[PDB]
């Protein structure tokens, strides 16, 4: 009956369940209205802190000599794992290595040239994509003969396309504009 | 001595900084942060890039959750928790009235049972009912409001790119007064860079600061709600240091170069 | 060119009192005057009515 | 323009060659939207529903004191 | 991103606060007998 | 140069799929279902 004592306590559990059981419809209904989505792997550092999700590079190129080269911290426990993994983590083609990630469910990682990467993105179906900086400091360039006429003409030329923006208006074009993602 | 990088002053037409230096014969080489720009290279020769950057955003730490006790109090405002509670006591008061000294004592507490909430007496049975459909649009408004403070804190995404920086307004941003940072805006035809420009050129107050120092304390001092931008190698730097309460956030905006001249 | 004083059509910039001639303003038909001078190729001064 | 005056012609064209050139679209952009300015809860919507509460406090008050009369 | 504790934790120490206030009207209750 | 690059890591991008009887104890927070529980038989030990 009305005992005062725990009349509270029924009281109180009441409100203390209420809130809780409101709180919990409350923060259900927006994990079904935004539905936000996370990618695993950050950096190349993500990929040496775990197992789990496979990698590997193309079996022969600059890619692959580099970690086999590359002496920095990160970089090294990379390549200890390719060079002994089973099965070859290693694919023949830039195509093989792309159809190895797209048919992995997202268990496999493939390196590559940032170039290609970001056109791959935008290549149907739109289902991989670039994550975290890129690994080294390399560079495109116009190659002329040594001792060339067109030497320093290009070459100044080049600074002033870039300034001007025209490169980066160029590689916007080729890239994304008509990129179909 | 000046301690300028390299710059041509159109008027004496005399070059200034380490550049210059080159140009006048006081030195042989220069070994420091300096900018391949093309309007350098045909007074002096560069080297290969030895470390690529470009133009950054440096926006705050975005600091780790939450706030306290003092968000539940929220939803449901202040005023509302007291009216629910005069009611409260008004309807176990108005069913004290339907049923000597201390036999209103039980009954009040009986009437406070009936009230901390979960016969056929008409009077009191309405009090019931309606006192249930008061009770049950709180709640349901409670969830309701409280679902939006909920909805509204998953939708509000980090900025990453600057593509997100030119998308809204909320958070302010700028860069240095002068310098080839401000200039790139300026002078840049890229869409988005366009509208960055539009929007920076006529913001107030000053979107621009003085020194790249007044720069970090703004942004600081703005708890995220306000952004600089700059070159990759000065921001990446700056989340090395104390409080490191800053951080450098998606690509770059152009490809520079620093090289030996 | 004679022109009133309104916004955003002719308005005084704000450091007007360092300027002089037709620096002193802005706005909407502030710019298109130098637009209709350009296309006719004239030189001109605005007055305010 | 003065009746007749010598900018009579060629300013009526040139007014309508920033037409189409889209610069007279431009230009009200830049000063009518480009130069331009322009998460809580209430007790305004609960209120409504207080004195519904209320007021079945004072007809049920009203039954309370009529079933004691008969009675 | 999930649910804060924060908010919902405040209703906990109102919790155990009146289990603890009606632990002791509890324990005034077995005295008068 | 006339494009800077690197080497980059390319990954797969997660569907919206992700069953399992785990998404319903991640609003609640685990933490909040222990207190839940022990202020709970907290209460049980209150009234008995
Ligand atoms: O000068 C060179 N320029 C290269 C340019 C590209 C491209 F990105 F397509 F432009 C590529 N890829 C082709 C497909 O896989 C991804 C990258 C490889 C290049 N290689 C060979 P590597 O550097 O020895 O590996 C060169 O030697
Ligand atoms: O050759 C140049 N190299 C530069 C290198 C740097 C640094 F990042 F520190 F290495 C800087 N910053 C110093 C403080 O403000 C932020 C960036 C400015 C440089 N400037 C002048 P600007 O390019 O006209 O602005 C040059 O001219």
């Amino acid at each position: 009956p009305r005992s005062l004592s725990g009349r509270i306590v029924g009281g109180v559990w009441w409100f203390f369940t209420l809130i809780i059981i409101s709180s919990y419809t409350a923060n259900l209904a927006a994990f079904l209205t935004v539905e936000r989505m996370v990618s695993p792997i950050e950096s190349a550092e993500d990929l040496s802190k775990q197992t789990e999700i496979a990698y590997g590079t193309l079996d022969s190129g600059s890619t692959k000599e580099f970690f086999r080269r590359s002496k920095i911290a990160v970089f090294d426990k990379m390549w200890t794992y390719m060079r002994s993994a089973e099965p070859s983590v290693f694919v023949r083609t830039t195509a093989e290595g792309v159809a190895r990630v797209r048919k992995s469910k997202g268990k496999y990682a493939y390196l590559l040239e940032s170039t290609m990467n970001e056109y791959i993105e935008q290549r149907k179906p739109c289902d991989t994509m670039k994550v975290g900086g890129n690994l080294d400091s390399k560079g495109y360039g116009i190659a002329t003969p040594k001792g060339s006429s067109l030497g320093t003409p290009v070459n100044l030329a080049v600074l002033k396309l870039s300034e001007q923006g025209v490169l980066d208006k160029l590689k916007n074009k080729w890239w994304y504009d008509k990129g179909e993602c | 001595g000046d301690g300028k990088y390299g710059a041509r002053d159109a008027d004496t037409k005399i070059w200034n900084g380490m550049v210059g230096e080159l140009v006048y014969g006081k030195a042989d080489i220069a070994i420091a942060p300096l900018t391949i720009t093309l309007v350098r290279e045909e007074v002096i020769d560069f080297s290969k890039p030895f470390m690529s950057l470009g133009i950054s955003i440096m926006i705050k730490k975005p600091q780790k959750s939450k706030p306290g006790v003092f968000s539940f109090l929220d939803p449901l405002a202040y005023e509302i928790w007291m009216c629910i509670v005069f009611a409260y006591i008004g309807v176990s008061v108005v069913l004290f009235l339907v049923s000597t000294n201390e036999f209103g004592i039980f009954n009040s507490l009986w009437f406070s049972l009936g009230a901390f909430m979960q016969p056929r007496s008409l009077s009191g049975r309405i009090v019931g009912g309606v006192w249930w459909f008061f009770t049950l649009i709180i709640i349901s408004s409670y969830t309701a409001n409280l679902a939006a403070f909920l909805t509204v804190e998953r939708m509000v995404s980090p900025i990453e790119s600057a593509e997100d920086l030119s998308k809204q307004t909320e958070i302010a941003y700028g860069t240095l007064d002068s310098g080839s940072t401000k200039e790139f805006f300026r002078r840049s035809k890229i869409a988005v860079f366009d509208k960055m420009w539009t929007y920076m050129r006529s913001a107030e107050p000053s979107v621009f600061v003085r020194t790249t120092a007044e720069g970090v304390a703004r942004v600081r001092k703005s708890k995220g709600k306000y952004a600089y931008l700059l070159e990759s190698t000065m921001n990446e730097y700056i989340e090395q240091r104390k409080p490191c309460d800053t951080m450098k956030v998606g690509g770059n905006l152009d490809s520079k170069g620093y090289g030996i001249a | 060119v004679t022109t009133i004083l309104e916004s955003p059509y002719v308005m005084m910039k704000k450091n007007h009192e360092m300027l002089e001639g037709n620096e002193r303003y802005e706005g909407y038909c502030v710019d298109l005057a130098a637009e209709i001078a350009k296309h006719c190729g004239f030189k001109y001064k605005l007055t305010i009515v | 323009t003065p009746k007749g005056s010598s900018l009579g012609t060629p300013v009526n064209l040139a007014v309508l060659k920033l037409s189409e050139q889209g610069v007279l679209d431009k230009l009200k952009n830049k000063w009518w939207y480009d130069k331009g300015e322009c998460s809580a809860l209430s007790l305004s919507n609960v209120a409504g529903v207080f004195y519904i509460l209320v007021g079945g406090l004072g007809l049920a008050m009203l039954v309370a004191l009529i079933e004691f009369c008969y009675k």
